[PDB]
């Protein structure tokens, strides 16, 4: 579905 | 008073975009509620994939 959400508290894991 | 142009908003609950409420977009309206906004589960917005609004699925009822 077109689920709008957002993740700001994560940065971005390599693994 | 003088009227410009006709827009809505994203949840069906008068709210604008706060990255404070999530949504999910009407799979068959195109549009966005907080989860909640319209009685949804919270992580019903990670949980999810195939959520659809309730002003659209109301055509689909089922």
């Amino acid at each position: 579905a077109r689920t709008k959400q957002t993740a700001r508290k994560s940065t971005g894991g390599k693994a | 008073g003088p009227l410009g142009s006709d827009t809505k908003l994203y949840c069906i609950c008068k709210t604008p975009y706060d990255e404070s409420k999530f949504y999910i977009g009407c799979d068959r309206c195109q549009n966005w509620y907080h989860g909640r906004c319209v009685g949804i589960l919270q992580s019903e917005a990670e949980l999810i994939d195939e959520y659809v609004c309730p002003q659209c699925q109301s055509t689909e009822d089922a």
